[PDB]
């Protein structure tokens, strides 16, 4: 009966609205000059008010632009839409709260980075075609799975130190193959040749200009290269937001930590970057090979997926090392690239992204709340983040905006967009305070 | 029993020389006790890393020690049509030291060698070499069983048969009680690994100053193999001697091959004729099972037991993950003509990357309770990762699964505290065995005394 709108009714229509969202008004003179001017809607009807002079605003928030979420990307990705309602006009009265909806879908292709590691030792001579073809076929397979790629590559042989490296006669330093009446490049530990880039055709030309070197012992320093390609952030060019694939090749055994003592090297591997301006692993001759453990730690620390593309004569060996380093796959390198390519396909299919909403520029006198509904369709209030979604999957959120009074900013706007996305929901806020010109 | 970690003595060498990389007790032709210390990066008067040996007399104060003089300059000799030449640059003299009653033996695993004949050579390669010294008489002798005079081309046609060009002889070493020197050449036979031995007396007597390639008549080397399991095994990366076949008239060898059978690692017991007696394979690839190998009777039964270090062992932690901590393996000798079965005990490290098992030294009977004890190094162990040596006591069923004493490193980081260890000798002469610990990274050697 007596209600909170009446207990405080004072003198203006505006002031009546500033009391509560549920209060109405009535500028109809046909009412006794002592009856409730400010009261509920039903109460004003019983008091015989003309539904024409009543001023009872309501919050609505209408959907302006909202083209559905797309279902492709191959052909031309102009500007695609993966967010729901890109722009809505939210108009609300003092202290009221209006709720709206928004839903996203992962439509863009996952960013993928592949770094090829070429074993360029002499035993690789008869395999050179295979690793060049693979390196070329690599860029192709991924480009077909994701229009967003950054490929690159580097090479290794072993530690340029006796007894691995031939140190006589003097011609052998520049041409290790000298003794065989043939000619090859001088030895080197690890060399970074091509930084990660989107220029696929330039990657292919560069990979095909590669030739072998020579070393004395079958085991090589591939692990020195895996370590360096992993811990040299800026040099390699890994892009933090993307999936990192590290394909490694070899046709022989490998040097593990503690092997370096044959070269007089005893300092345990520090696990840090040592590839300077010259693009060479400078510690190669002074630091020992890394142990399996240090590798694993670093691979995880940098979120790099190690893949072994090795010849069949050494496959079992790398499978066994694969078990000692979890999360690493092994493929058999050869003229036929089906096998090792599958590993790249799989790695992609295992990628998961996440929708985490963020709020940019929202008035201080305004506050939000969310009711998320992920994959399992289980609604959880307060939360505004969903995980484990593949490509195409859709996730929705329920948003509620609340104000404190009636701001002198009469026109403002804010944005709600998930991180890792460009598509955002822009909300135009309008505060309806004043009445329809009601006077008495 | 308890080794005092406060009134400990310190010995030191030049900066960067890696003083303490190797060490041994020297009981001279006289009677006092000294410490032979190897420093493989010690500069020569030519200002190039040739290595060096130091002979430290006992003194609670410690400090500097006299240098044990050795020929540090390159040799070149012409024999007929060949020019024989030895290169000492970065040869690492003292990368392995070992004293046997009267004489000291230091080795340069990385000393290079070459032979020239017209327009063909044999190659310049690390055959390695050992320098023998008798400090009293000031005498010297040399032993380099791997130097050859076969030209490069011949090996290519033989398909690299009996190729001792990269031996790295003296990489590791031991002298039996009877005076036979046993050298470990992990690079031998094109990286298979080999072992060479000869009687110290014969090495001295057959040596002639000026001759660079000679055959010590009473010598014998291991063999080359075509069995893939031995390829790149490094058989000889470490060695030890002991009694394992029951016949006390014959001594047997214990060899470490840390990379045997595709990095699976292994250790072997052989007689003096290199005939195989047994083989302990490892349990994890890349663990470096064979890195260290100790021999002693830990349970008082009168028969030698075997200790094997695998410093790189990755332990199975909860949640499908692994952790590199290192591990030691105990093998007790079952009596008579019987095979050494599975490991009687698995001591395994705790600190990550500490490389537990990196070194194992048989102490004597610390507590005198009638059971021999041992000390295990973990050069990068401890909360700080500054390294720490753990003492394990002799029980009746083997050894105590718990370390009775934990000696921490008094040196800074990278000291490699523990990399080398030697015990079972009464240095202070108080009827109790002591322990010396090398920390090449700090260029020092710490001495721990046994006290009542
Ligand atoms: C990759 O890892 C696999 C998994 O370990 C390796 O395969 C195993 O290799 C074993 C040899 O190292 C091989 O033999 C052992 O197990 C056999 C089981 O049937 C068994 O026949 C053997 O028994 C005897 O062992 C004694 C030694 O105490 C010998 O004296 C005898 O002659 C017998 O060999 C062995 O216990 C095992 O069968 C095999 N298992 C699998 C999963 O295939 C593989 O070699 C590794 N590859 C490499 C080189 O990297
Ligand atoms: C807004 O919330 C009300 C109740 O709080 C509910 O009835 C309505 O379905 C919501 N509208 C939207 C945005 O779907
Ligand atoms: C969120 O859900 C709770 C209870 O499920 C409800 O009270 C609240 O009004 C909802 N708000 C939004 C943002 O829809
Ligand atoms: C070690 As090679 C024979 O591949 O240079
Ligand atoms: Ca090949
Ligand atoms: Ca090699
Ligand atoms: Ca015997
Ligand atoms: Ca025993
Ligand atoms: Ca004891
Ligand atoms: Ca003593
Ligand atoms: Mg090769």
């Amino acid at each position: 009966g007596p209600n909170i709108c009446t207990t405080r009714g004072v003198s203006s229509c505006q002031q009546c609205l500033a009391v509560s969202p549920m209060c109405a008004w009535c500028s109809d003179e046909a009412l006794p000059l002592g009856s409730p001017r400010c009261d509920l809607k039903e109460n004003l009807l019983k008091d015989n008010c003309a539904p024409e002079s009543i001023e009872f605003p309501v919050s609505e928030a209408r959907v302006l632009e909202d083209r559905p979420l797309s279902d492709k990307g191959s052909g031309d990705s102009s500007q695609v839409t993966q967010v729901s309602p890109q722009r809505i006009a939210l108009r609300l009265r003092p202290d009221d709260s209006k709720n709206f909806s928004i839903q996203v879908r992962q439509v863009e292709d996952y960013p993928v980075d592949i770094y090829y590691l070429m074993d360029l030792s002499y035993s690789m001579k008869d395999d050179l075609w295979s690793i060049q073809n693979l390196g070329t076929k690599l860029a192709t397979q991924m480009r077909k799975l994701t229009s967003n790629l950054r490929i690159g590559f580097g090479a290794f042989v072993d530690k340029p130190v006796s007894p691995y490296m031939y140190i006589s006669p003097p011609e052998a330093l520049e041409n290790p193959c000298y003794d065989m009446k043939t000619t090859c490049l001088p030895m080197f530990g690890y060399k970074h040749v091509l930084t990660l880039t989107d220029q696929v055709t330039r990657f292919n030309e560069e990979v095909k200009k590669q030739s072998v070197s020579r070393n004395r012992d079958a085991p090589e320093g591939g692990f020195d290269a895996i370590m360096q390609a992993t811990v040299c952030d800026e040099k390699i060019g890994w892009r933090n937001d993307a999936s990192h694939l590290l394909v490694f090749t070899t046709d022989a055994k490998t040097h593990i930590a503690l092997d370096g003592r044959l070269a007089g090297i005893v300092q345990p591997n520090d696990g840090q970057c040592h590839v300077g301006s010259d693009n060479h692993y400078s510690a190669s001759t002074t630091m020992d090979y890394p142990s399996l453990g240090l590798m694993t730690e670093k691979l995880s620390q940098k979120n790099i997926n190690l893949i072994f593309a090795v010849t069949e004569n050494v496959v079992n060996l790398y499978q066994n090392y694969s078990e000692l380093i979890p999360g690493t796959t092994v493929g058999v390198l050869s003229m036929d690239s089906s096998n090792v390519l599958q590993l790249i396909v799989d790695a992609y299919g295992k990628i998961r992204s996440k929708v985490e909403l963020e709020v940019r520029d929202l008035p201080e006198e305004l506050s939000l709340s969310f009711n998320a509904t992920c994959l399992n369709n289980e609604v959880i209030p307060g939360l505004k983040s969903c995980m484990g979604l593949k490509i195409g999957d859709t996730v929705s959120f329920s948003i509620e905006a609340k104000v404190r009074g009636c701001p002198q900013e009469k026109e403002k706007s804010f944005t709600i967009k998930p991180v890792g996305f460009k598509d955002s929901l822009i909300v135009q806020v309008t505060f309806d305070c004043d009445c329809a010109c009601q006077a008495q | 029993l308890n080794l005092d970690p406060v009134q400990l003595t310190f010995y030191a060498g030049p900066n960067g020389s890696q003083f303490g990389f190797s060490l041994d007790f020297h009981k001279d032709s006289h009677g006092r006790v000294a410490i032979v210390v190897g420093a493989p990066r010690t500069l020569g008067p030519s200002q190039e890393e040739t290595g060096g040996v130091f002979l430290c007399p006992w003194r609670a104060e410690g400090g500097q020690c006299p240098s044990l003089l050795f020929d540090l300059r390159d040799e070149t000799r012409n024999v007929g049509s060949q020019t024989l030449q030895t290169f000492k640059a970065r040869q690492g003299l003292g990368a392995s030291v070992v004293s046997w009653s009267d004489v000291i033996v230091a080795c340069a695993p990385w000393q290079h060698w070459n032979v020239l004949e017209k327009t063909e050579e044999a190659e310049k390669t690390p055959v390695g070499s050992c320098f023998l010294a008798q400090p009293e008489s000031g005498r010297r002798a040399e032993y380099s069983p791997c130097r050859g005079n076969t030209l490069s081309r011949i090996y290519v046609e033989n398909d690299f048969s009996w190729d001792k060009r990269y031996c790295e002889a003296g990489f590791s070493s031991v002298v039996t009680q009877a005076g036979e020197l046993v050298l470990g050449a992990p690079g031998g036979y094109y990286f298979l690994g080999l072992l060479a031995q000869a009687p110290v007396a014969d090495i001295f007597s057959s040596y002639r100053p000026g001759i660079l390639l000679w055959h010590v008549s009473s010598q014998s080397l291991s063999f080359d193999s075509s069995n893939p399991e031995y390829f790149d095994g490094y058989w000889g990366y470490s060695v030890a001697v002991g009694e394992f076949d029951g016949d006390l008239n014959t001594t047997e060898y214990v060899v470490g091959a840390p990379t045997w059978s595709w990095t699976l690692g292994a250790v072997e017991i052989l007689d003096s004729y290199y005939q195989r007696l047994h083989r302990l394979r490892a349990e994890q690839m890349a663990s470096y099972f064979g890195h260290s190998v100790a021999v002693t009777d830990v349970n008082g039964d009168g028969r030698h037991d075997l200790l094997v270090g695998a410093p790189l062992y990755m332990e199975s932690r909860a949640d499908r993950k692994l952790a590199e901590v290192g591990r030691v393996y105990l093998f007790l000798q079952p009596r008579g003509p019987h095979a050494l079965g599975a490991p009687s005990l698995l001591l395994t490290g705790t600190q990550l990357y500490g490389r537990f098992g990196s070194a194992i030294a048989p102490l004597g009977d610390l507590d005198r309770d009638g059971y021999n004890d041992i000390a295990v190094a973990a050069p990068y162990g401890g909360p700080s990762g500054r390294g720490q040596v753990l003492v394990f006591l002799g029980q009746s069923e083997g050894l105590r699964s718990r370390p009775s004493q934990v000696l921490d490193s008094p040196f800074p980081t990278g000291s490699a505290f523990g990399f080398s260890l030697r015990g079972a000798v009464d240095i202070d002469d108080n009827g109790y065995p002591d322990l010396i610990v090398g920390a090449y990274g700090a260029n020092q050697v710490a001495v721990y005394r046994a006290q009542p």
